[PDB]
RNA sequence: CUCUUAAGGUAGCCAAAUGCCUCGUCAUCUAAUUAGUGACGCGCAUGAAUGGAUUAACGAGAUUCCCACUGUCCCUAUCUA
RNA sequence: UAUCUGGUUGAUCCUGCCAGUAGUCAUAUGCUUGUCUCAAAGAUUAAGCCAUGCAUGUCUAAGUAUAAGCAAUUUAUACAGUGAAACUGCGAAUGGCUCAUUAAAUCAGUUAUCGUUUAUUUGAUAGUUCCUUUACUACAUGGUAUAACUGUGGUAAUUCUAGAGCUAAUACAUGCUUAAAAUCUCGACCCUUUGGAAGAGAUGUAUUUAUUAGAUAAAAAAUCAAUGUCUUCGGACUCUUUGAUGAUUCAUAAUAACUUUUCGAAUCGCAUGGCCUUGUGCUGGCGAUGGUUCAUUCAAAUUUCUGCCCUAUCAACUUUCGAUGGUAGGAUAGUGGCCUACCAUGGUUUCAACGGGUAACGGGGAAUAAGGGUUCGAUUCCGGAGAGGGAGCCUGAGAAACGGCUACC
RNA sequence: GGUCGGAUUUCCAACGGGGCCUUUCCUUCUGGCUAACCUUGAGUCCUUGUGGCUCUUGGCGAACCAGGACUUUUACUUUGAAAAAAUUAGAGUGUUCAAAGCAGGCGUAUUGCUCGAAUAUAUUAGCAUGGAAUAAUAGAAUAGGAC
RNA sequence: GACCCACUCGGCACCUUACGAGAAAUCAAAGUCUUUGGGUUCUGGGGGGAGUAUGGUCGCAAGGCUGAAACUUAAAGGAAUU
RNA sequence: CCGCCCGUCGCUAGUACCGAUUGAAUGGCUUAGUGAGGCCUCAGGAUCUGCUUAGAGAAGGGGGCAACUCCAUCUCAGAGCGGAGAAUUUGGACAAACUUGGUCAUUUAGAGGAACUAAAAGUCGUAACAAGGUUUCCGUAGGUGAACCUGCGGAAGGAUCAU
RNA sequence: CAAUUUUU
């Protein structure tokens, strides 16, 4: 009613941020975002809680005035600036480069990538269109439209970006044996790479998804996303390798992590 | 305007109050190792209750069920990390057979007693 | 003040639907404008979200369409003769959607006969080859040519007079003028 | 639902902002526009060869079909150009561990090109709101009865 | 149980047109009430076809009140045949 | 974690209550009270009333600075460091609080928006600007019309307010200014008719109207008019041009008009360079604000699909003030009897509608616990309604706001 | 049980799963794939020859796609998708246990190292898929029937 | 044609007996019921107040149908032995 | 059976139920009316303005006898034509609040009337528990001071399962 | 024929 909601408390953002319960307060509310829902995360949640660089709320805002944060070469001194998916939060001095991927335990990641290969994102398309006065364009995760693309690719694939602007390079379709990747939901983002599609013309879309567990499951289309050619992948996957390894031998693996 | 922190009660009084030998059976259990009240044998029996309530639900469920193969095997090791019973009764069905005075036996009152040094549970 | 949603307006079965959430702002219907003729006294209104729109009052000259040529020259008006829904609107000579109006016959004749030179109805060589090549192409229909004779053209405000405020529409052509001469021949 | 110079009553209604060239002797001497419904919904030829206008029609008017689709039977052709539908269904009560038969009726706007009477197990679709009450519209009738096309007495 | 002659107000009803005492009392109407209406009752002296009680429609019958309306009155003036 | 005991009798068996028993994230109360962490609190009845004080303000390298405020010291010798007020922009529409209204209403899940808008967040973004003709004249930069301040005022009064004196712009209004090409209309016409054409001008987007295309199950010909290319010169030759959906009158392009002509940078910061013709010559960095349009995002608004407490000493509710539908409109951010004129008599129901009650906010849950459940949930989280009682309205992107206004009680 | 709370060369019995074939389950027209080589003409490393190969000629179109055309509708039920978290159950965890919480813990403590922050449960409504018993179910009667 | 005998159908009942059932008296149904589910309509939650008050409906009336609450208090009660 | 118990009446008490008051109040629909204020609009055009053009005191002096003739400034002017336009005010649509009737539901006051129920044997009587001394109990009707009695068709919870 | 009361 009556206007937007410039606050939200904790317990209202989901588990994948891993905040505290007994802070007894308001959550970090994300600002208005380029990309997606509050199932994304703002940058301060990535820094002071996952990467653990600070304690105070005055403290994390004081880092950004020194100008070390960077996505895509863009300045973005907003404190609670939201962070999309696979949108590499590169740094200044301290020189790290973090790609936003999903590990095997629900929430996102703390994963470094190298200096080179960090100058490109990876982009889901959602809407290809000819529009005003014959100017073709695509859209992205953030909806960063790109003038004069590769013509007639389609909606629903992935797009390589050149980071001077869009300047798209390579189309990656969907066929009987490629890479696909879940993004969101109860069984978000391990790998299933494909097994066989379907359509369900008219209502919704489903895709059969075959893990390295070598059984299958099915997640709907808005989590479905393609990475690339099979066994290539463009992003070094984090150190869970995308299985959903089962709980009966999750326990047998973690005391074989400690050696006892 | 804040988030709570929970609380819980960790005992339950027995239903029928007055049986002559039953109160004196827990006077044998009072008189064994020097308790101070009647509440702290209610609560391990309460811990006997909802562990045996927890023990009943896997036994009625399926064999070669991984929920039974996880929380039956992790249950019996936590049952023996405190060391109530030894390796001789590690086959997941003696958790039903467990008796009051055995949860009592690994308390720090009667462990200082049994390991010399105190002569008496009241001195312990 | 007057509302538009259905928290009044008795339900399907017929119960007296009891109320809460008294009359809001995001359904408000502004009071009408019931526009007339009389040459550009128009006021605008502030609207929702950051936008602007036109209450036209007292309009008499605006653009039309034939539509067989795509002409659209701002001609004057003379008045309505048969409103398609009700009949009180012609005793005061207003204009709405689909108002059957009559105009002047004059400003399109400067377009028509300068472009063809026939001449209805009874100089350089760059355009001399125009009517000497559109043989029986400019000719429309007999009853329309009879309708030029009284100096009036039956027009139709297809645009909305009070939302966008334009003086806009087209003129009757083809079977539709036979519909507004279904009864309008024998109505008196 | 309308004959006798089908564009009949006091006003004049036509398929909006489409004109035929008012002099050239082209094929049907009209440009009758229709809408492909899709999803296997065989748009019948009664809208293609028809003469009605009916802006509310899903096959020649300004409405698509974009929601869910439902079923049910006809109980009242007593209206003008609309029919109401009684969806019958069972319902589980958790307490007594037993079912119960409930229903509720729903009005549905119908194109005049179809043909619908009692019985007539019908398929309707969700639409944009079109009246005070009618929130749906029909897509196909395609239903027999207790030996229609066959019985005589 | 008993006496004057025989049997000793039952169903009901009331300060009623029937109640002297008496403008009886209580409640209600109004600003005030010897008037009205509803209950009281051991009723000078109510009462069962010398008919007792309750009655829908009606009354040139008698009453009390309310609402509209006006020289009835405040407070009178004038005009006509 | 499935547990029972006493009393109808002279005694016995039994249907069946009362009492006894245990917990309450369930209240009050009596008595008693040492340790330690954790923590609900004027919900129940009167959403009845209020003293008092506080809960919404906002500044940078980078808006508006003559403060007759400062602080200085060299600078900016018009300023540049600050710095009140006050203008401008922005917030105030979140947050918190209560449950009186509220029984298909809100609400839980569950789609839909082809039926819409959205300051802010992002990313793309405007070679035409007036064509009064070339002396309208600033495009090397035009204007008002003013606050704070100063002077004397009024009333006992309130975040009450006057006439006079100048000045600000990112407030406010004008307003040009950096190309080329192609098309269409006209005509200087001569020179011819199957002809050409200097040059008179327009062309950005918005806005509204009207049209056209946006096609594309399978391959060849005869036949009548004009006839592009080329030639043996019977006459012959053409890759002859399509985005998404399930689909559109969709995005779109094109044509002729269109607007009390909407918009298309006359705004500030740090830096000082290159240039060769050292001339107020020509180039050029990194930003900050603000602006149209598209797609997002932040959200709002409608909307389908199911579920509801007690009540038949509630048996037929609904329309001539729309009840149900059609027809056409008026408004609307857009849909719709939302409203209006005409027309049709329709909607729900013995699966309980309608009417009444409800110590009824709706859900995620909580308490007791064999299973099967009964009863609460005003209250921590989500959504709704309200700010003494019903109305109405401005500002603003967002309100029918209430620590905003108007009127009545 | 091979030889390390534990592993096979074929093989034993049971458990359920699928292709079939029995008179026998068979959505179809147009193409691009294909999909078989069951083809076939020849050569056809290594044998005495598609067991390892090709140019591959009717050389089986629909398992990978989208058009023409329909399709007895329901319950029921498996699985998955699915309900914001806390709360419920529930693995780790010296908050000292417990109420809790989500941490911590391991080196080397000379200026680092890593595990975690699980997991289920959540029913009625809707969606998709596997199943065809049980209970409804309608298409052949003046044949206006199927092919 | 009535009867005698044997049989069977459907009746209305009777006698024995219990395996069975229950509180007992008793029962071929009151059986096949904690070894609890063949369908299907209705009725009762202590006794009193009471088939009473108000409300409705059917009657010409007597009255009939539907039908509480306030208050009251431990039995009223069913069967059986002496 | 020196058992049990039934009813009127008496006293002590309590409990709801009705009831004249054209009852009273609160709340919800309602017909008929008055309609505060605010919006959209028809007019109002006060009071602030600028533009242009025809004459001039003063003198501006493109030059000079005056003149001619430059825009004219200190500004009246006589005309147009616009720009913002405040009070005021008609019409239209929202409607707070009020008046008057009727219904619906809840609560509350009432002279007094009959009931019910408890409560030390109070009198008058025995109605029912044995064939309760006239067997008992139903439905209905009549009488009575109270139990009760009687007539009518039943039934045995009977005092006969029996010709 | 008629037989009543005899009292937590």
């Amino acid at each position: 009613a009556r206007g937007p909601k410039k606050h939200l408390k904790r317990l209202a953002a989901p588990h994948h941020w891993l905040l505290d319960k007994l802070s007894g307060c308001y959550a970090p509310r994300p600002s208005a975002g380029p990309h997606k829902l509050r199932e994304s995360l703002p940058l301060i949640v990535f820094l002071r809680n996952r990467l653990k660089y600070a304690l105070n709320g005055r403290e994390v805002k004081a880092i950004l005035m020194q100008r070390h944060v960077k996505v895509d070469g863009k300045v973005r001194t907003d404190t609670t600036y939201p962070a999309g998916f696979m949108d590499v939060i590169t740094l200044d001095a301290t020189n790290e480069n973090f790609r936003l991927v999903y590990d095997v335990k629900g929430r996102f990641a703390v994963h470094r990538i190298t200096d080179e290969e960090a100058s490109y994102k990876l982009g889901k398309v959602k809407k290809v269109q000819l529009g005003k006065k014959g100017v073709p364009y695509v859209v992205t995760h953030d909806g960063r439209t790109i003038r004069y693309p590769d013509p007639n690719i389609k909606v629903n694939d992935t797009v390589k970006i050149d980071l001077a602007s869009g300047k798209i390079t390579d189309f990656i379709k969907f066929d009987a044996g490629k890479l696909v990747y879940v993004t969101g939901g109860r069984n978000l983002g391990r790998i299933g790479t494909i097994v066989h599609k379907e359509r369900h013309d008219g209502g919704f879309d489903l895709v059969h998804i075959k893990d390295s567990l070598d059984n299958t499951f099915v997640t709907r289309l808005n989590n479905v996303f393609v990475i690339g050619e099979q066994g290539k992948p463009y992003i070094s996957l984090p150190k869970g390798k995308g299985i959903k390894l089962s709980i009966a031998e999750e326990r047998d693996r973690r005391r074989a992590q400690q050696g006892l | 305007p804040r988030a709570p922190r929970t609380y819980s009660k960790t005992y339950s009084t027995p239903k029928r109050p007055y049986e002559s030998s039953r109160l004196d059976a827990e006077l044998k259990l009072a008189g064994e190792f020097g308790l101070k009240n009647k509440k702290e044998i209610y609560r391990i029996s309460f811990q006997l209750s909802k562990i045996r309530r927890a023990a009943r639900d896997l036994l009625t469920r399926d064999e070669k069920d991984p929920k039974r193969l996880f929380e039956g095997n992790a249950l019996i090791r936590r049952l023996v990390r405190v060391g109530v019973l030894s390796e001789d009764k590690k086959k997941l069905d003696y958790v039903l057979a467990l008796k009051v005075e055995d949860f009592l036996e690994r308390r720090l009152q009667t462990q200082v007693y049994k390991l010399g040094l105190a002569k008496s549970v009241h001195h312990a | 003040g007057i509302s538009r949603d259905s928290r009044h307006k008795r339900s399907a079965t017929g119960a007296k639907r009891a109320q809460f959430r008294k009359k809001r702002k995001f359904e408000l219907g502004r009071q009408p404008a019931n526009t007339k003729i009389g040459a550009k006294r128009i006021h605008s209104v502030r609207t929702r979200g950051g936008n602007k729109k036109y209450r036209a009052l007292r309009i008499e000259t605006g653009n039309f369409s034939w539509a067989s040529e795509g002409i659209s020259k701002k001609t004057r008006i003379a008045g309505v003769v048969y409103h398609p829904s009700n009949n009180e609107l012609v005793r005061t000579n207003t204009l709405t959607k689909a108002a059957i109006v009559q105009i002047d016959a004059t400003p399109f004749r400067q377009w028509f006969e300068a472009h063809y030179g026939q001449t209805l109805g009874k100089k350089s060589k760059n355009a001399e080859r125009k009517w000497a090549a559109r043989a029986a192409s400019a000719k429309i229909e007999s009853s329309v040519e009879s309708q030029f004779s009284a100096g009036r053209l039956y027009a139709c405000i297809s645009s909305r007079p009070g939302q966008s405020g334009r003086c806009d529409g087209y003129i009757l052509e083809g079977e539709e003028l036979a519909f507004y001469l279904r009864r309008l021949t024998a109505k008196k | 639902s309308t004959e006798l110079t089908v564009q009949s009553e006091r006003a004049f209604q036509k398929q909006p902002h489409i004109f035929n060239n008012p002099k050239v002797k082209t094929s049907k001497r009209t440009k009758r526009w229709y809408k492909n419904a899709g999803l296997g919904f065989k748009t019948p030829k009664t809208a293609i060869e028809g003469s009605y206008i009916d802006k509310k029609c899903p096959f020649t008017g300004l409405v698509s079909i974009r929601g869910k689709i439902l079923t049910g039977t006809v109980v009242s052709t007593k209206m003008h150009r609309t029919i109401v539908i009684r969806r019958a269904y069972l319902h589980y009560i958790p307490k007594y561990n037993r079912y119960e038969k409930r229903h509720k009726n729903v009005p549905v706007h119908v194109s005049p090109a179809f043909r619908v009477q009692v019985g007539d197990i019908v398929t309707v679709g969700q639409c944009r709101p079109i009246s005070k009450t009618v929130r749906f519209n029909v897509v196909k009738v395609s239903a027999a009865a207790g030996k229609a096309n066959k019985q005589f007495a």
